[PDB]
Protein backbone atom coordinates (compact mmCIF):
# COMPACT_ATOMS: atom_id res chain seq x y z
CA UNK A 1 0.00 0.00 0.00
CA UNK A 2 2.83 2.00 0.54
CA UNK A 3 6.27 2.27 0.11
CA UNK A 4 7.81 2.13 3.66
CA UNK A 5 5.48 -0.92 4.53
CA UNK A 6 8.37 -2.49 3.42
CA UNK A 7 12.53 -2.67 3.10
CA UNK A 8 13.70 0.80 2.23
CA UNK A 9 17.26 1.68 0.63
CA UNK A 10 19.29 4.40 1.75
CA UNK A 11 17.99 6.60 -1.14
CA UNK A 12 14.77 5.91 -0.27
CA UNK A 13 15.41 6.37 3.74
CA UNK A 14 16.91 9.72 2.70
CA UNK A 15 13.54 11.00 0.41
CA UNK A 16 11.84 10.09 4.32
CA UNK A 17 13.93 12.65 6.04
CA UNK A 18 12.73 15.28 3.78
CA UNK A 19 9.47 14.31 3.61
CA UNK A 20 9.09 14.14 7.27
CA UNK A 21 10.48 17.37 8.04
CA UNK A 22 8.30 19.04 5.17
CA UNK A 23 4.61 17.54 6.89
CA UNK A 24 5.96 18.97 9.97
CA UNK A 25 7.00 22.63 8.93
CA UNK A 26 3.79 23.42 7.42
CA UNK A 27 1.78 21.85 10.55
CA UNK A 28 4.04 23.07 13.03
CA UNK A 29 1.51 25.76 14.41
CA UNK A 30 3.65 28.73 15.39
CA UNK A 31 7.25 29.84 13.40
CA UNK A 32 10.30 29.01 15.89
CA UNK A 33 11.40 32.21 15.19
CA UNK A 34 7.87 33.76 16.30
CA UNK A 35 8.45 31.75 19.60
CA UNK A 36 12.13 33.03 20.46
CA UNK A 37 11.36 36.79 19.78
CA UNK A 38 8.78 36.87 22.25
CA UNK A 39 10.46 35.41 24.87
CA UNK A 40 10.89 39.53 25.98
CA UNK A 41 7.25 39.43 26.37
CA UNK A 42 6.91 38.25 30.16
CA UNK A 43 3.36 38.51 32.16
CA UNK A 44 3.23 41.21 34.48
CA UNK A 45 3.28 40.51 38.37
CA UNK A 46 -0.47 41.52 37.90
CA UNK A 47 -1.04 39.73 35.19
CA UNK A 48 0.18 36.40 36.96
CA UNK A 49 -2.27 37.30 39.80
CA UNK A 50 -5.14 37.89 37.19
CA UNK A 51 -4.68 34.48 35.84
CA UNK A 52 -4.48 32.80 39.43
CA UNK A 53 -7.91 34.91 40.41
CA UNK A 54 -9.93 33.53 37.81
CA UNK A 55 -11.83 30.40 38.51
CA UNK A 56 -10.73 26.84 38.55
CA UNK A 57 -13.75 25.93 35.65
CA UNK A 58 -12.60 28.98 33.57
CA UNK A 59 -9.02 28.33 33.82
CA UNK A 60 -9.23 24.35 32.75
CA UNK A 61 -11.58 25.67 29.91
CA UNK A 62 -9.15 27.97 28.41
CA UNK A 63 -6.27 25.68 28.61
CA UNK A 64 -8.74 22.57 26.98
CA UNK A 65 -9.22 25.11 24.13
CA UNK A 66 -5.61 25.90 23.67
CA UNK A 67 -4.71 22.11 24.08
CA UNK A 68 -7.17 21.47 21.50
CA UNK A 69 -5.90 23.93 19.11
CA UNK A 70 -2.72 22.44 19.26
CA UNK A 71 -3.61 18.84 18.85
CA UNK A 72 -5.56 19.79 15.60
CA UNK A 73 -2.18 20.93 14.63
CA UNK A 74 -1.23 17.55 15.29
CA UNK A 75 -3.86 15.54 13.57
CA UNK A 76 -2.50 17.41 9.92
CA UNK A 77 0.77 16.39 10.63
CA UNK A 78 -0.49 12.65 11.33
CA UNK A 79 -2.74 13.49 8.20
CA UNK A 80 0.75 14.59 5.95
CA UNK A 81 2.70 11.71 6.95
CA UNK A 82 4.13 9.12 4.99
CA UNK A 83 2.21 5.82 5.54
CA UNK A 84 -0.13 7.21 7.71
CA UNK A 85 -3.30 7.78 5.62
CA UNK A 86 -2.34 4.00 4.08
CA UNK A 87 -2.98 2.68 7.53
CA UNK A 88 -6.99 1.23 8.10
CA UNK A 89 -9.10 4.24 9.97
CA UNK A 90 -8.98 2.20 13.35
CA UNK A 91 -5.62 2.24 13.18
CA UNK A 92 -5.10 6.07 12.39
CA UNK A 93 -7.43 6.58 15.38
CA UNK A 94 -5.64 4.26 17.86
CA UNK A 95 -2.61 6.16 17.01
CA UNK A 96 -3.90 9.65 17.34
CA UNK A 97 -5.66 9.01 20.35
CA UNK A 98 -2.33 7.31 22.32
CA UNK A 99 -0.03 9.78 20.76
CA UNK A 100 -1.57 13.49 20.12
CA UNK A 101 -0.94 14.54 23.70
CA UNK A 102 2.28 13.13 23.75
CA UNK A 103 3.64 15.25 20.19
CA UNK A 104 1.73 18.48 21.84
CA UNK A 105 3.77 17.59 24.98
CA UNK A 106 7.37 17.53 23.10
CA UNK A 107 5.93 20.33 20.10
CA UNK A 108 5.94 22.24 23.45
CA UNK A 109 9.62 22.48 24.70
CA UNK A 110 10.06 24.88 21.47
CA UNK A 111 7.29 27.21 23.64
CA UNK A 112 9.19 26.69 26.83
CA UNK A 113 12.01 28.97 28.11
CA UNK A 114 14.86 27.65 30.35
CA UNK A 115 16.14 30.10 30.80
CA UNK A 116 13.70 31.69 33.22
CA UNK A 117 11.74 28.75 33.54
CA UNK A 118 8.63 30.07 31.45
CA UNK A 119 6.26 29.02 28.77
CA UNK A 120 4.48 30.85 25.82
CA UNK A 121 0.82 30.95 27.03
CA UNK A 122 -2.12 33.42 25.35
CA UNK A 123 0.45 35.79 23.57
CA UNK A 124 3.11 35.96 26.80
CA UNK A 125 5.49 33.79 28.33
CA UNK A 126 4.35 32.94 32.16
CA UNK A 127 5.84 30.71 35.02
CA UNK A 128 4.27 27.51 36.33
CA UNK A 129 2.40 30.05 38.82
CA UNK A 130 0.32 31.18 36.39
CA UNK A 131 -1.51 27.72 36.09
CA UNK A 132 -2.49 27.86 40.06
CA UNK A 133 -5.89 27.81 39.22
CA UNK A 134 -6.18 24.83 37.80
CA UNK A 135 -6.00 22.28 41.22
CA UNK A 136 -3.24 20.28 39.90
CA UNK A 137 0.24 21.64 40.46
CA UNK A 138 2.78 18.70 40.12
CA UNK A 139 1.34 17.88 36.73
CA UNK A 140 1.76 21.70 35.74
CA UNK A 141 5.62 21.36 37.14
CA UNK A 142 5.94 17.69 35.94
CA UNK A 143 5.29 19.22 32.36
CA UNK A 144 7.39 22.20 33.10
CA UNK A 145 10.37 19.13 34.19
CA UNK A 146 9.59 17.48 31.28
CA UNK A 147 10.34 20.74 28.52
CA UNK A 148 13.04 21.67 30.88
CA UNK A 149 14.62 18.43 30.02
CA UNK A 150 14.11 18.48 26.70
CA UNK A 151 15.26 22.06 25.75
CA UNK A 152 18.64 20.81 27.43
CA UNK A 153 18.61 18.93 24.43
CA UNK A 154 18.59 21.86 21.84
CA UNK A 155 16.69 20.35 19.10
CA UNK A 156 16.10 21.55 15.74
CA UNK A 157 12.69 21.82 14.10
CA UNK A 158 14.52 18.80 11.42
CA UNK A 159 14.98 16.71 14.67
CA UNK A 160 11.59 18.00 16.47
CA UNK A 161 9.68 17.08 12.88
CA UNK A 162 11.70 13.31 12.96
CA UNK A 163 11.14 12.54 16.92
CA UNK A 164 7.28 13.44 16.99
CA UNK A 165 6.87 11.39 13.76
CA UNK A 166 8.21 8.56 15.90
CA UNK A 167 6.17 9.67 18.76
CA UNK A 168 2.94 8.41 17.04
CA UNK A 169 4.09 5.79 14.76
CA UNK A 170 4.23 3.26 17.96
CA UNK A 171 3.71 -0.47 17.40
CA UNK A 172 3.04 -0.95 20.61
CA UNK A 173 0.10 0.94 21.17
CA UNK A 174 -3.08 -1.31 22.11
CA UNK A 175 -5.89 -2.10 19.64
CA UNK A 176 -3.53 -2.17 16.34
CA UNK A 177 -5.26 -4.17 13.54
CA UNK A 178 -2.32 -4.08 11.05
CA UNK A 179 0.20 -4.30 13.71
CA UNK A 180 2.95 -5.69 11.11
CA UNK A 181 1.97 -2.54 8.73
CA UNK A 182 2.65 -0.11 11.83
CA UNK A 183 5.79 -2.34 12.97
CA UNK A 184 7.71 -1.61 9.19
CA UNK A 185 6.69 2.46 8.98
CA UNK A 186 7.96 2.40 12.52
CA UNK A 187 10.92 1.37 12.13
CA UNK A 188 11.79 3.23 8.48
CA UNK A 189 10.77 6.11 10.30
CA UNK A 190 13.38 5.43 13.05
CA UNK A 191 16.18 4.81 10.23
CA UNK A 192 14.86 8.32 8.98
CA UNK A 193 15.55 9.75 12.33
CA UNK A 194 19.06 7.92 12.93
CA UNK A 195 19.91 8.58 9.77
CA UNK A 196 19.63 12.63 10.30
CA UNK A 197 21.73 12.47 13.81
CA UNK A 198 23.87 10.45 12.08
CA UNK A 199 24.34 12.41 9.30
CA UNK A 200 24.76 15.89 11.53
CA UNK A 201 26.92 14.40 14.03
CA UNK A 202 23.67 14.42 16.75
CA UNK A 203 24.01 10.65 17.51
CA UNK A 204 24.95 11.79 21.04
CA UNK A 205 21.24 13.06 21.92
CA UNK A 206 20.12 9.25 21.35
CA UNK A 207 20.99 8.41 24.64
CA UNK A 208 19.56 11.60 26.21
CA UNK A 209 16.20 11.19 24.92
CA UNK A 210 13.24 10.83 27.69
CA UNK A 211 12.38 7.27 28.13
CA UNK A 212 9.18 6.25 26.85
CA UNK A 213 7.22 5.70 30.32
CA UNK A 214 7.89 9.39 30.72
CA UNK A 215 5.40 10.69 27.79
CA UNK A 216 2.89 8.14 29.26
CA UNK A 217 3.05 9.25 32.66
CA UNK A 218 1.98 12.78 31.68
CA UNK A 219 -0.78 11.64 29.78
CA UNK A 220 -2.12 9.14 32.38
CA UNK A 221 -1.47 12.52 34.98
CA UNK A 222 -3.40 14.78 32.76
CA UNK A 223 -6.13 12.13 32.61
CA UNK A 224 -6.47 11.72 36.34
CA UNK A 225 -6.32 15.10 36.45
CA UNK A 226 -9.05 15.94 33.58
CA UNK A 227 -11.08 12.90 35.67
CA UNK A 228 -10.75 14.94 39.30
CA UNK A 229 -11.81 18.34 37.64
CA UNK A 230 -15.10 15.87 35.85
CA UNK A 231 -16.27 15.10 39.23
CA UNK A 232 -16.54 18.82 40.63
CA UNK A 233 -18.02 20.53 37.52
CA UNK A 234 -19.44 17.84 34.98
CA UNK A 235 -21.36 20.60 33.16
CA UNK A 236 -18.63 22.65 32.89
CA UNK A 237 -17.07 19.71 30.71
CA UNK A 238 -20.41 18.64 28.90
CA UNK A 239 -21.35 22.14 28.24
CA UNK A 240 -17.85 23.88 27.44
CA UNK A 241 -14.89 21.65 26.96
CA UNK A 242 -13.91 21.04 23.20
CA UNK A 243 -15.28 18.30 21.22
CA UNK A 244 -12.14 16.52 20.38
CA UNK A 245 -10.61 17.18 23.92
CA UNK A 246 -13.59 15.05 24.89
CA UNK A 247 -13.03 12.53 22.07
CA UNK A 248 -9.55 11.97 22.94
CA UNK A 249 -9.72 12.27 27.22
CA UNK A 250 -12.92 11.35 27.99
CA UNK A 251 -14.40 8.93 25.73
CA UNK A 252 -16.40 11.07 24.02
CA UNK B 1 -17.32 11.55 15.99
CA UNK B 2 -14.68 14.48 15.57
CA UNK B 3 -11.43 12.61 14.71
CA UNK B 4 -13.51 10.62 12.16
CA UNK B 5 -14.39 13.83 10.64
CA UNK B 6 -10.80 15.45 10.37
CA UNK B 7 -9.59 12.33 9.26
CA UNK B 8 -12.10 12.27 6.14
CA UNK B 9 -12.12 15.95 5.42
CA UNK B 10 -9.49 16.42 2.58
C1 LIG C 1 2.53 23.14 20.42
C2 LIG C 1 2.92 23.82 19.13
S1 LIG C 1 3.85 25.33 19.36
O1 LIG C 1 3.77 26.00 18.08
O2 LIG C 1 5.11 25.07 20.04
C3 LIG C 1 2.85 26.28 20.49
C4 LIG C 1 1.70 26.90 20.02
C5 LIG C 1 0.93 27.63 20.91
C6 LIG C 1 1.31 27.76 22.23
C7 LIG C 1 0.44 28.53 23.17
C8 LIG C 1 -0.33 27.58 24.04
O3 LIG C 1 -1.32 26.98 23.65
N1 LIG C 1 0.23 27.51 25.29
C9 LIG C 1 -0.05 26.53 26.22
C10 LIG C 1 0.74 26.16 27.28
C11 LIG C 1 0.17 25.15 28.09
C12 LIG C 1 0.77 24.56 29.28
C13 LIG C 1 2.15 24.56 29.36
C14 LIG C 1 2.78 24.00 30.45
C15 LIG C 1 1.98 23.45 31.44
N2 LIG C 1 0.64 23.43 31.41
C16 LIG C 1 0.06 23.99 30.33
O4 LIG C 1 -1.33 23.99 30.23
C17 LIG C 1 -1.97 23.75 31.48
C18 LIG C 1 -2.69 22.44 31.41
C19 LIG C 1 -4.02 22.37 31.77
C20 LIG C 1 -4.72 21.18 31.73
C21 LIG C 1 -4.08 20.04 31.32
C22 LIG C 1 -2.75 20.10 30.95
C23 LIG C 1 -2.10 18.90 30.53
N3 LIG C 1 -1.57 17.92 30.22
C24 LIG C 1 -2.05 21.29 30.99
C25 LIG C 1 -1.08 24.79 27.59
S2 LIG C 1 -1.53 25.65 26.16
C26 LIG C 1 2.45 27.13 22.68
C27 LIG C 1 3.22 26.37 21.82
NA1 LIG D 1 12.81 25.40 24.77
Amino acid sequence: ENLYFQGASLTEIEHLVQSVCKSYRETCQLRLEDLLRQRSNIFSREEVTGYQRKSMWEMWERCAHHLTEAIQYVVEFAKRLSGFMELCQNDQIVLLKAGAMEVVLVRMCRAYNADNRTVFFEGKYGGMELFRALGCSELISSIFDFSHSLSALHFSEDEIALYTALVLINAHRPGLQEKRKVEQLQYNLELAFHHHLCKTHRQSILAKLPPKGKLRSLCSQHVERLQIFQHLHPIVVQAAFPPLYKELFSGG
Amino acid sequence: KILHRLLQDS
